[PDB]
């Protein structure tokens, strides 16, 4: 939910 | 209504935590990091960046004035994402459901 | 092949290592953590730079080639588990070339 987590998440997304 | 330190933990306890539990609410909880997602151009396109998670902590710490301006702060996060991204994108379909989620609970203030 | 792999650490692995596009591979994918439950069903060998480093840190390679092969592991599963045009996919495609480029220049 946050830090590197929520930015691998949030990059897979696109 | 006179009362807007009441709609304000209104939109705090009942609306964002009920979008805080929404399976897709993730994407829009931190602020985006451009850079680190290489998004070359997104604080070109996006002037006035916007996300749950802040839109949270200025309502845990009295930020707001009123309820609109914090409903202001959620349509910028929307519009945001559909300014920067392409219709039918995978986040924009996730960004119409918390919409129209946050739209149906603030009907109730 | 001390020398071959010495090259593998210090030069290949460490250049695509400061490149701005080597985060999302720099640690394994925990695809609990990650809420990417089919993960491992399409990924059966995972890899990433970071077990790369610790092999080469800690001597478990034996020859260069087991090390590449590492590598073109790597590649592999983002351009399987993700789509062409993904943008972590045009990140992979960058840092395979670029690692190509150093593997060209590899001692003998």
């Amino acid at each position: 939910w946050k830090n590197w987590c929520w930015l691998k998440r949030k990059l897979l997304l696109r | 209504p006179k009362r807007q330190t009441n709609q304000l933990q209104y939109l705090l306890r009942v609306v964002l935590k009920t979008l805080w539990k929404h399976q897709f609410a993730w994407p829009f909880q931190q602020p985006v990091d451009a850079v680190k997602l290489n998004l070359p151009d997104y604080y070109k396109i996006i002037k006035t960046p916007m996300d749950m998670g802040t839109i949270k902590k200025r309502l845990e710490n009295n930020y707001y004035w009123n309820a609109q301006e914090c409903i202001q702060d959620f349509n910028t996060m929307f519009t945001n994402c559909y300014i920067y991204n392409k219709p039918g994108d995978d986040i924009v379909l996730m960004a119409e459901a918390l919409e129209k989620l946050f739209l149906q609970k603030i009907n109730e203030l």
